[PDB]
Protein backbone atom coordinates (compact mmCIF):
# COMPACT_ATOMS: atom_id res chain seq x y z
CA UNK A 1 0.00 0.00 0.00
CA UNK A 2 1.70 3.25 -1.09
CA UNK A 3 -0.12 6.75 -0.23
CA UNK A 4 1.16 9.33 -3.02
CA UNK A 5 1.29 12.73 -3.06
CA UNK A 6 -2.28 13.92 -4.96
CA UNK A 7 -0.19 15.85 -7.54
CA UNK A 8 1.66 12.50 -9.08
CA UNK A 9 -1.33 10.06 -9.80
CA UNK A 10 -1.98 8.95 -13.33
CA UNK A 11 -5.45 9.61 -14.86
CA UNK A 12 -6.03 6.12 -14.27
CA UNK A 13 -5.45 5.85 -10.84
CA UNK A 14 -7.58 9.71 -10.07
CA UNK A 15 -10.48 7.59 -12.40
CA UNK A 16 -10.40 5.12 -9.99
CA UNK A 17 -10.04 6.77 -6.77
CA UNK A 18 -12.98 9.03 -7.85
CA UNK A 19 -14.98 6.01 -8.40
CA UNK A 20 -14.05 4.49 -5.35
CA UNK A 21 -15.36 7.53 -3.44
CA UNK A 22 -18.21 7.99 -5.54
CA UNK A 23 -19.36 4.62 -5.13
CA UNK A 24 -18.85 4.38 -1.00
CA UNK A 25 -20.98 7.56 -1.29
CA UNK A 26 -24.11 6.02 -2.87
CA UNK A 27 -23.91 2.72 -0.36
CA UNK A 28 -24.48 4.83 2.08
CA UNK A 29 -21.04 3.93 4.16
CA UNK A 30 -19.67 7.31 3.23
CA UNK A 31 -21.36 9.33 5.67
CA UNK A 32 -21.47 7.28 8.61
CA UNK A 33 -17.49 8.17 8.55
CA UNK A 34 -18.79 12.35 7.80
CA UNK A 35 -21.31 11.23 11.11
CA UNK A 36 -18.36 9.49 13.61
CA UNK A 37 -15.84 12.47 12.56
CA UNK A 38 -19.10 15.25 13.43
CA UNK A 39 -19.17 13.53 16.38
CA UNK A 40 -16.12 13.38 17.92
CA UNK A 41 -15.67 17.20 17.05
CA UNK A 42 -18.80 18.02 19.07
CA UNK A 43 -17.62 16.05 21.87
CA UNK A 44 -13.76 15.93 22.18
CA UNK A 45 -13.81 19.37 24.77
CA UNK A 46 -10.23 20.52 26.60
CA UNK A 47 -11.79 20.48 29.89
CA UNK A 48 -13.23 16.90 30.17
CA UNK A 49 -12.70 13.75 27.68
CA UNK A 50 -11.03 14.64 24.43
CA UNK A 51 -10.14 11.71 21.81
CA UNK A 52 -9.78 12.50 18.25
CA UNK A 53 -9.30 16.24 18.47
CA UNK A 54 -7.25 18.65 20.52
CA UNK A 55 -5.34 16.16 22.59
CA UNK A 56 -2.27 13.63 21.63
CA UNK A 57 -4.65 11.27 19.99
CA UNK A 58 -5.34 13.62 17.27
CA UNK A 59 -2.65 11.71 14.97
CA UNK A 60 -3.35 8.00 16.05
CA UNK A 61 -7.48 9.00 15.81
CA UNK A 62 -6.58 10.52 12.38
CA UNK A 63 -4.43 8.01 11.55
CA UNK A 64 -6.88 5.04 12.42
CA UNK A 65 -9.79 6.84 10.95
CA UNK A 66 -7.91 7.33 7.33
CA UNK A 67 -6.93 3.75 7.43
CA UNK A 68 -11.26 2.62 8.19
CA UNK A 69 -11.66 4.97 5.11
CA UNK A 70 -8.84 3.26 2.97
CA UNK A 71 -9.70 0.29 3.25
CA UNK A 72 -13.27 0.54 2.46
CA UNK A 73 -12.26 2.18 -0.42
CA UNK A 74 -10.08 -0.87 -1.07
CA UNK A 75 -13.39 -3.16 -0.87
CA UNK A 76 -14.56 -1.28 -3.68
CA UNK A 77 -11.33 -1.35 -5.98
CA UNK A 78 -7.70 -3.29 -4.38
CA UNK A 79 -5.84 -0.89 -6.30
CA UNK A 80 -6.64 2.53 -4.66
CA UNK A 81 -4.78 4.06 -1.85
CA UNK A 82 -5.12 7.43 -0.36
CA UNK A 83 -3.35 10.15 -1.86
CA UNK A 84 -1.84 13.46 0.38
CA UNK A 85 -2.66 16.88 -0.27
CA UNK A 86 1.15 18.86 0.27
CA UNK A 87 -0.70 22.07 0.50
CA UNK A 88 2.99 23.51 1.21
CA UNK A 89 3.31 23.01 -2.38
CA UNK A 90 0.51 22.93 -4.30
CA UNK A 91 -1.01 26.31 -2.64
CA UNK A 92 -3.37 27.85 -5.21
CA UNK A 93 -7.21 27.29 -7.14
CA UNK A 94 -4.89 26.03 -10.02
CA UNK A 95 -3.47 22.86 -8.55
CA UNK A 96 -4.11 19.88 -10.82
CA UNK A 97 -6.14 18.92 -7.36
CA UNK A 98 -8.91 21.16 -7.90
CA UNK A 99 -8.98 20.38 -11.66
CA UNK A 100 -12.42 18.64 -13.19
CA UNK A 101 -11.08 15.09 -13.23
CA UNK A 102 -9.99 15.32 -9.61
CA UNK A 103 -11.97 16.95 -6.72
CA UNK A 104 -13.40 20.04 -8.69
CA UNK A 105 -13.14 23.63 -8.11
CA UNK A 106 -13.57 26.39 -5.83
CA UNK A 107 -17.73 27.58 -5.13
CA UNK A 108 -19.33 29.92 -7.13
CA UNK A 109 -19.04 33.40 -5.00
CA UNK A 110 -23.06 33.43 -4.46
CA UNK A 111 -23.80 30.50 -2.20
CA UNK A 112 -20.03 29.00 -2.41
CA UNK A 113 -21.90 26.08 -4.52
CA UNK A 114 -19.17 23.59 -6.03
CA UNK A 115 -20.08 23.87 -9.66
CA UNK A 116 -17.59 21.41 -11.75
CA UNK A 117 -15.67 17.96 -11.31
CA UNK A 118 -17.41 15.00 -9.67
CA UNK A 119 -18.61 16.04 -6.69
CA UNK A 120 -20.59 18.97 -7.62
CA UNK A 121 -24.39 18.95 -6.51
CA UNK A 122 -25.36 19.06 -10.34
CA UNK A 123 -23.53 15.54 -10.89
CA UNK A 124 -26.59 14.22 -8.65
CA UNK A 125 -23.63 12.29 -7.28
CA UNK A 126 -22.56 13.82 -4.13
CA UNK A 127 -25.56 14.68 -1.95
CA UNK A 128 -24.75 16.25 1.18
CA UNK A 129 -26.54 14.38 3.86
CA UNK A 130 -25.04 14.28 7.12
CA UNK A 131 -24.84 18.33 7.67
CA UNK A 132 -25.76 21.16 10.19
CA UNK A 133 -25.99 24.23 7.38
CA UNK A 134 -29.57 22.44 6.09
CA UNK A 135 -27.80 23.16 2.42
CA UNK A 136 -27.55 19.56 0.41
CA UNK A 137 -24.48 20.77 -1.86
CA UNK A 138 -20.93 20.69 -1.91
CA UNK A 139 -19.69 23.99 -0.94
CA UNK A 140 -16.40 25.66 -1.05
CA UNK A 141 -14.41 29.01 -1.21
CA UNK A 142 -10.90 28.45 -1.54
CA UNK A 143 -8.42 31.27 -0.41
CA UNK A 144 -11.56 33.29 1.21
CA UNK A 145 -11.66 33.43 4.92
CA UNK A 146 -7.94 33.19 5.71
CA UNK A 147 -5.69 34.08 2.77
CA UNK A 148 -2.81 31.96 2.49
CA UNK A 149 -1.82 27.71 2.80
CA UNK A 150 0.84 27.23 5.13
CA UNK A 151 3.77 27.38 3.50
CA UNK A 152 7.06 24.98 3.35
CA UNK A 153 9.54 27.54 5.95
CA UNK A 154 6.02 27.28 8.23
CA UNK A 155 5.89 23.57 8.43
CA UNK A 156 9.50 23.40 9.09
CA UNK A 157 9.44 24.99 12.27
CA UNK A 158 6.62 23.04 13.94
CA UNK A 159 8.80 19.82 12.41
CA UNK A 160 11.52 21.17 14.40
CA UNK A 161 9.43 20.91 17.57
CA UNK A 162 10.94 18.15 19.89
CA UNK A 163 8.24 17.32 22.76
CA UNK A 164 5.36 15.20 20.61
CA UNK A 165 2.71 16.63 23.12
CA UNK A 166 2.97 18.71 26.87
CA UNK A 167 0.78 19.03 29.62
CA UNK A 168 -2.39 20.09 29.59
CA UNK A 169 -2.79 18.27 26.33
CA UNK A 170 -5.28 20.04 24.87
CA UNK A 171 -5.49 23.19 22.48
CA UNK A 172 -3.40 25.21 25.03
CA UNK A 173 -0.63 22.68 24.52
CA UNK A 174 3.16 23.47 23.34
CA UNK A 175 4.63 20.83 21.61
CA UNK A 176 4.59 19.24 18.07
CA UNK A 177 0.73 17.76 17.88
CA UNK A 178 -0.62 21.27 18.79
CA UNK A 179 1.55 23.07 16.61
CA UNK A 180 0.36 20.74 13.57
CA UNK A 181 -3.02 20.93 14.71
CA UNK A 182 -2.62 24.24 14.86
CA UNK A 183 -4.57 25.80 17.91
CA UNK A 184 -1.42 27.78 18.94
CA UNK A 185 1.26 28.87 16.37
CA UNK A 186 1.68 29.77 13.14
CA UNK A 187 -1.05 27.28 12.55
CA UNK A 188 -1.02 24.00 10.10
CA UNK A 189 -4.13 21.45 10.20
CA UNK A 190 -6.83 23.93 11.16
CA UNK A 191 -5.88 26.76 8.62
CA UNK A 192 -6.28 23.93 5.81
CA UNK A 193 -9.54 23.57 6.59
CA UNK A 194 -10.22 27.68 6.99
CA UNK A 195 -8.49 27.96 3.54
CA UNK A 196 -11.03 25.32 1.60
CA UNK A 197 -14.49 26.76 3.52
CA UNK A 198 -17.40 25.26 2.97
CA UNK A 199 -18.23 21.93 4.74
CA UNK A 200 -14.28 21.35 5.30
CA UNK A 201 -14.64 24.58 7.79
CA UNK A 202 -17.41 22.90 9.75
CA UNK A 203 -17.51 19.26 11.90
CA UNK A 204 -19.06 17.46 9.07
CA UNK A 205 -15.42 18.34 6.71
CA UNK A 206 -15.49 14.89 5.62
CA UNK A 207 -18.27 15.86 3.09
CA UNK A 208 -15.72 17.20 1.40
CA UNK A 209 -13.08 14.04 -0.26
CA UNK A 210 -10.44 16.70 -0.21
CA UNK A 211 -10.97 16.08 3.87
CA UNK A 212 -9.08 12.54 3.36
CA UNK A 213 -5.74 13.95 0.96
CA UNK A 214 -5.85 16.42 3.79
CA UNK A 215 -5.77 14.42 6.80
CA UNK A 216 -2.93 11.78 4.95
CA UNK A 217 -0.82 14.88 4.22
CA UNK A 218 -0.99 15.83 7.91
CA UNK A 219 -0.41 11.83 8.74
CA UNK A 220 2.44 12.43 6.56
CA UNK A 221 3.59 15.13 8.44
CA UNK A 222 3.75 13.00 11.97
CA UNK A 223 5.97 10.58 10.28
CA UNK A 224 8.59 13.00 9.08
CA UNK A 225 7.94 14.62 12.92
CA UNK A 226 9.67 10.86 13.06
CA UNK A 227 11.83 10.71 11.12
CA UNK A 228 13.40 14.13 12.24
CA UNK A 229 13.29 13.31 16.42
CA UNK A 230 13.87 9.46 16.72
CA UNK A 231 14.21 10.12 20.34
CA UNK A 232 10.54 11.46 20.75
CA UNK A 233 7.79 9.71 21.27
CA UNK A 234 3.45 9.58 21.85
CA UNK A 235 2.87 11.27 25.06
CA UNK A 236 1.57 10.51 28.02
CA UNK A 237 2.77 7.37 28.89
CA UNK A 238 -0.05 6.83 31.63
CA UNK A 239 -2.71 7.66 34.30
CA UNK A 240 -3.63 11.34 33.28
CA UNK A 241 -7.31 11.80 33.10
CA UNK A 242 -9.70 12.48 30.31
CA UNK A 243 -6.62 11.91 27.51
CA UNK A 244 -5.73 9.03 25.90
CA UNK A 245 -2.20 7.38 27.00
CA UNK A 246 0.14 5.55 24.78
CA UNK A 247 -1.31 1.88 25.60
CA UNK A 248 -5.17 3.08 26.11
CA UNK A 249 -7.49 2.31 23.84
CA UNK A 250 -9.47 4.46 21.63
CA UNK A 251 -13.17 4.92 21.15
CA UNK A 252 -15.20 4.57 18.68
CA UNK A 253 -12.96 0.90 18.07
CA UNK A 254 -11.71 0.35 21.46
CA UNK A 255 -9.65 -2.47 20.36
CA UNK A 256 -6.69 -0.46 19.39
CA UNK A 257 -4.50 2.28 21.21
CA UNK A 258 -1.74 4.85 19.93
CA UNK A 259 1.06 2.35 20.51
CA UNK A 260 -0.48 0.49 17.66
CA UNK A 261 -0.94 3.12 15.19
CA UNK A 262 2.92 4.42 16.02
CA UNK A 263 4.62 2.78 13.27
CA UNK A 264 2.70 3.83 9.43
CA UNK A 265 4.77 1.36 7.83
CA UNK A 266 2.78 -1.60 9.69
CA UNK A 267 -0.15 -0.47 7.05
CA UNK A 268 1.09 1.79 4.23
CA UNK A 269 4.31 3.65 2.84
CA UNK A 270 4.92 6.81 1.42
CA UNK A 271 5.68 7.57 -2.00
CA UNK A 272 8.73 9.50 -0.60
CA UNK A 273 9.04 10.08 2.96
CA UNK B 1 -17.52 32.43 35.01
CA UNK B 2 -19.81 31.94 31.64
CA UNK B 3 -19.95 34.83 29.15
CA UNK B 4 -23.06 37.05 28.83
CA UNK B 5 -25.74 36.87 27.42
CA UNK B 6 -27.06 38.51 24.09
CA UNK B 7 -29.64 39.05 21.81
CA UNK B 8 -30.02 41.16 18.50
CA UNK B 9 -30.90 41.05 15.22
CA UNK B 10 -27.38 40.48 13.16
CA UNK B 11 -27.98 40.03 9.34
CA UNK B 12 -31.20 39.76 9.62
CA UNK B 13 -31.19 36.62 11.89
CA UNK B 14 -31.77 36.51 15.16
CA UNK B 15 -29.37 35.10 17.27
CA UNK B 16 -29.13 34.64 21.18
CA UNK B 17 -26.53 33.42 23.56
CA UNK B 18 -26.91 32.43 27.25
CA UNK B 19 -25.45 30.48 30.02
CA UNK B 20 -26.78 27.13 30.54
CA UNK B 21 -21.54 22.30 28.31
CA UNK B 22 -21.50 25.86 29.55
CA UNK B 23 -23.18 28.08 27.04
CA UNK B 24 -26.01 27.80 24.12
CA UNK B 25 -26.25 30.03 21.57
CA UNK B 26 -29.29 29.87 19.44
CA UNK B 27 -30.05 31.11 15.20
CA UNK B 28 -33.61 32.07 14.68
CA UNK B 29 -34.49 29.47 17.88
CA UNK B 30 -32.17 26.46 16.65
CA UNK B 31 -29.37 25.62 18.80
CA UNK B 32 -26.06 25.98 17.25
CA UNK B 33 -23.44 23.81 18.59
CA UNK B 34 -20.64 25.72 20.19
CA UNK B 35 -17.61 25.14 22.20
CA UNK B 36 -15.20 27.05 24.54
CA UNK B 37 -10.97 26.67 24.23
CA UNK B 38 -8.68 26.77 26.82
CA UNK B 39 -7.62 30.09 25.64
CA UNK B 40 -10.69 31.80 25.91
CA UNK B 41 -11.67 31.75 22.36
CA UNK B 42 -14.76 30.18 21.21
CA UNK B 43 -15.88 27.83 18.21
CA UNK B 44 -18.73 26.67 16.55
CA UNK B 45 -20.25 23.49 14.37
CA UNK B 46 -19.95 25.38 11.30
CA UNK B 47 -16.63 27.22 12.10
CA UNK B 48 -15.43 24.64 14.05
CA UNK B 49 -11.45 25.21 13.04
CA UNK B 50 -11.37 29.08 13.65
CA UNK B 51 -11.55 30.43 16.88
CA UNK B 52 -12.93 34.04 17.67
CA UNK B 53 -13.10 35.60 20.97
CA UNK B 54 -16.63 35.24 21.71
CA UNK B 55 -19.72 33.74 21.91
CA UNK B 56 -21.24 36.10 19.86
CA UNK B 57 -18.78 36.26 17.40
CA UNK B 58 -19.07 32.65 17.30
CA UNK B 59 -22.88 33.18 16.58
CA UNK B 60 -22.24 35.63 13.68
CA UNK B 61 -19.68 34.01 12.27
CA UNK B 62 -22.54 30.83 11.96
CA UNK B 63 -24.83 33.07 10.64
CA UNK B 64 -22.07 34.50 7.90
CA UNK B 65 -21.18 30.63 6.73
CA UNK B 66 -25.13 29.71 6.26
CA UNK B 67 -25.86 32.79 3.79
CA UNK B 68 -29.32 32.77 4.70
CA UNK B 69 -29.90 28.65 5.25
CA UNK B 70 -31.63 27.19 7.81
CA UNK B 71 -29.52 25.33 10.87
CA UNK B 72 -30.42 22.22 11.01
CA UNK B 73 -30.97 21.30 14.77
CA UNK B 74 -27.65 19.02 16.16
O1 LIG C 1 -9.98 17.61 12.17
O2 LIG C 1 -10.88 17.52 11.03
CU1 LIG D 1 -11.04 15.14 12.65
CU1 LIG E 1 -17.36 21.54 19.43
CU1 LIG F 1 -8.91 17.97 9.99
CU1 LIG G 1 20.22 11.27 14.66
Amino acid sequence: TVRKNQATLTADEKRRFVAAVLELKRSGRYDEFVRTHNEFIMSDTDSGERTGHRSPSFLPWHRRFLLDFEQALQSVDSSVTLPYWDWSADRTVRASLWAPDFLGGTGRSTDGRVMDGPFAASTGNWPINVRVDSRTYLRRSLGGSVAELPTRAEVESVLAISAYDLPPYNSASEGFRNHLEGWRGVNLHNRVHVWVGGQMATGVSPNDPVFWLHHAYVDKLWAEWQRRHPDSAYVPTGGTPDVVDLNETMKPWNTVRPADLLDHTAYYTFDAL
Amino acid sequence: AAPESFDEVYKGRRIQGRPAGGYEVFVDGVQLHVMRNADGSWISVVSHYDPVPTPRAAARAAVDELQGAPLLPF
